[PDB]
């Protein structure tokens, strides 16, 4: 432990930080496998031992890193789709793959990928429940119901515009593209309120 | 031999080994091949325990754990015991989160515990002999057909 | 291959010069640190008893010596007159007798007056053999010689020095399995290299002996090897290293370290340039380190074309573009 | 079943040549690690006090000699004389004890010369057995012998060699047990293989001798086989595991 | 000047005579170089709300 990895004694009082004295061997006598062997240790008579009148070195392969999640040991495999194809048919077909591999291990996301699933599990419901509640305040606000359908026929027109905008760019269905969409079909139900209302 | 040598030969031999490797930093300009030494230091299974060395003469003859006291795999702790209609059991009190539902995580818990049975050793079966959460499953699918009768 | 073992450098001859005759020491008549020749007196046991011993068997021989004479004188007036029958023949034989029982008395005691002045020359302490004298172990006045032979002083050849190292018997036995298996050819030849520690100061010398018993504590092998030592830096007792060779490769095959894999196995293997420009994988065994290359024991052969660089981008049998 | 035990190689004959008489090495003349033949002279010891002893014991002799020599001869000259009575019969006997009393004194200093010669040939440090001699313990100019046998050398045999292993005693009585009710059969014919740690050379030996005698230290029996080495591979001293035919 | 080991007579073994002494970093595990040349560096966070 002392030769090879270094072990550090007690506090060094470097002019008043307390930093650690470290005891390890020389660049030149840890160099090489046979360097082990040249160590020496003390009996209980007072000689000292060569490491090498009793250790023999055999070499076999090793992690130098172990990667666990959640407590189970694991790899962590990561990439980026091709170009041109979104992420959620990646994570499609990375589970399917995943699905051939022998019974006992299992595949978890982790950081964004976590993210993703979250966030395309929320944005329907969201959706819905941003439309319910507009038809809601339309029957509220013109006492009626045929008046409240009448005016929500108009945000497909706006999703249109949208849509065929960022396919024409090409541009992902990203986040700030929902949130444009969605302030684009804030300003197109204020325009349909604003001709229905006076007519 | 006394009980304070037998420790101190369990705590000295019974140890991992924080080796190293060699080629370590800072490395010389030449050597390109650092890698682990990885000893063995801590014992696995009782007949590795057993072969620690108490006493050893120059001579060969040993003096191994094995020869004076027993080993093998046993608890920690034999304060408690616990059984289950006359046979030997264990059981373990899975208390909820706050703000949380029970009665979607008694489920979960079942479901988990029923799909581990599947790999269980076929001597051994698991059962939940207390549930919480069916009292209320009960309570509530009663109070429902308060409210609508 | 070459081993640095851990040795000390120990004089050639020591001589542990003690007292072998009780007595107070009188004078010491060297000078500490000084060269001494053979037969140098150094120290001055009084010879109070030594000196009387030596008189009673002096004592002795003159008494022998007058009674010899006496029978001389008795055969020389006995041997003419026989011949006349002056006196009887028996008489003569008796004479003749008692001049062979005196000289043989004679031989006796000066065999004795021998030993007695053996007995007082340890007295005056001598160096035994040429070297270079340490401390006074006594001084003038002490009592040396009584219950034990007291050490009085030590002399040691500083020219030329031995250096008895020592070395793991596993890595004897691995060296001669190799030697007689044919691998490593011996380098009993090659002279032994001396360096002294903390200084730049080499020296060659050459393995003497080979001890055959390993050390039962250490599990070591003692060797002995002479050095050369004219100037006299070489120190008795000094910790040195000595570069001792482990056999002579004719044929050694070193590579760059890089260039080497290990499997999960642990069998070492090299990416090699075969046919076609196809890499094609062949086990290799590997030896010692050194340097930044490994020595390569088996599985090569002399002009093998070894890929020494990007082994991380490489699978067997691709087609790769040598430079 | 084998048991691989721990053991030591250990050398068949082993000679601590120490010094029989005190004096100072004159010289060694013999070189460190050869192999020396019984009787070949290794140091030699100052003979001063020894040559001395010898030569008194062969005064003594000669004193001893002489009068034998006259005795013979007062005996021949009385031995006719007596026959027609010109000696007296009790003369003649009184003369032939003479003779006989010199003839037992010969024998006396005859024998005092062969203790002082022997005592010399201590001085001449001779190898006792024929074996590897190894370093020298003593140089030249190093007083030897003064109060106790200083080492010189040791000379040791190195083929065959006894590698000295350890048994469990308790193992020793369970098979032993074994044996007796006929759960097993005695292994005693099978022979020894003692592998040394690190190295692929394997030697066959007999076992020789199980020990009666329990190490208090560890409870554990010795035992001695005898493995050929005619290599020299085995070395006096080596950590060797033998394994031994357990039934 | 640390003592190893000390004999009655005066002669000691002082802990530069077997080990070179110097002020180094307690870890080698990581180096930063900063466009070719040996460089440090921090990362400075920001509080919260800030």
């Amino acid at each position: 432990s002392t030769a090879f990895g270094s072990s550090v004694i007690n506090d060094f009082a470097n002019a008043g930080r307390q930093q650690r004295v470290v005891v390890q061997a020389e660049q030149a006598e840890r160099m090489t496998p046979e360097s082990v062997l040249r160590l020496h240790v003390p009996n209980d008579s007072g000689s000292l031992v060569p490491l090498s009148a009793f250790v023999t070195t055999s070499w076999e392969e090793g992690p130098v890193q172990v990667a666990r999640y959640n407590g189970y040991p694991s790899i962590r495999i990561a990439g980026d789709a091709a170009p041109g194809v979104s992420t959620g048919e990646a994570m499609l077909e990375l589970e399917r793959i995943a699905a051939e591999l022998p019974e006992g291990i299992g595949y978890e996301w982790t950081g964004l990928s976590y993210q993703e699933r979250v966030a395309s599990g929320q944005a329907t419901m969201l959706f819905a429940l941003a439309i319910t509640v507009v038809f809601l305040l339309l029957v509220a606000l013109y006492e009626s119901w045929a008046i409240p359908l009448t005016v929500m026929l108009i945000v497909p027109v706006g999703a249109l515009g949208a849509v065929l905008a960022v396919t024409a760019i090409g541009l992902p269905n990203d986040v700030y593209f929902k949130v444009g969409l969605i302030t684009v079909i804030g300003l197109a139900a204020k325009n349909a309120i604003l001709i229905v209302e006076f007519a | 031999l006394s009980i304070d040598d037998v420790n101190n030969a369990i705590r000295t031999q019974n140890v991992q080994v924080p080796a190293g490797a060699f080629g370590s930093t800072p490395g010389s300009s030449e050597q390109e091949l650092t890698a682990t030494l990885t000893v063995k230091g801590t014992l696995d299974n009782p007949e590795e325990f057993a072969a620690i060395v108490l006493r050893a003469n120059q001579d060969g003859s040993r003096l191994t754990l094995g020869d004076v006291a027993r080993i093998e795999v046993g608890s920690q702790d034999y304060n408690f015991g616990s059984r289950q209609d006359g046979k030997p059991a264990v059981a373990a009190a899975v208390q909820l989160s706050p703000g949380a539902n029970a009665i979607q995580t008694a489920e979960a818990v079942k479901q988990r515990l029923t799909e581990l049975s599947a790999n269980f050793p076929d001597n051994v079966e698991f059962s939940v002999p207390y549930d919480t959460s069916r009292f209320v499953d009960v309570a509530i699918d009663k109070v429902i057909m308060t409210l609508i009768e | 291959v070459f081993a640095e073992l851990p040795g000390r450098i120990e004089p050639v001859r020591v001589a542990e010069v003690r007292a072998r005759v009780a007595g107070i020491v009188l004078k010491r008549t060297f000078e500490e640190g000084a060269d001494v020749k053979a037969g140098d007196v150094l120290f001055q046991i009084d010879p109070a008893p030594f000196k009387a011993a030596l008189s009673r068997a002096q004592g002795e021989l003159a008494r022998a010596e007058a009674q010899l004479f006496q029978a001389q004188a008795m055969v020389r007036r006995y041997e003419p007159l026989v011949k006349i029958d002056a006196v009887s023949q028996q008489d003569f034989d008796n004479a003749m007798a008692a001049l062979q029982s005196a000289q043989a008395d004679k031989r006796s005691a000066q065999a004795n007056v021998e030993t007695a002045r053996l007995d007082l020359g340890y007295a005056e302490v001598r160096a035994p053999i040429a070297g270079r004298i340490g401390r006074a172990q006594v001084t003038e006045g002490a009592l040396v010689g009584q219950g034990e032979a007291t050490l009085l002083a030590r002399i040691q050849q500083l020219d030329p020095v031995y250096a008895d190292f020592t070395q793991p018997a596993a890595d004897a036995l691995r060296l001669r399995a190799a030697i007689a298996e044919g691998k490593v050819a011996g380098a009993s030849d090659q002279p032994l290299s001396l360096r002294v520690d903390g200084t730049d100061i080499e020296r060659k010398g050459t393995l003497l002996f080979t001890d055959i018993s390993v050390d039962r504590s250490t599990g070591q092998i003692a060797l002995r090897g002479q050095f050369d030592n004219p100037e006299g830096v070489l120190l008795p007792g000094m910790y040195v290293r000595v570069r001792t060779p482990q056999g002579l490769n004719q044929n050694a095959i070193l590579v760059p370290q890089r260039a080497v894999q290990r499997s999960a196995d642990g069998q070492a293997s090299v990416m090699l340039l075969g046919e076609g420009d196809t890499v094609e994988v062949r086990q290799v065994t590997t030896g010692a380190m050194q340097g930044s290359r490994w020595q390569i024991s088996e599985g090569l052969q002399a002009g093998d074309k070894v890929i020494t660089s990007s082994l991380a981008a490489i699978r067997p049998g691709a087609k790769v573009i040598p430079r």
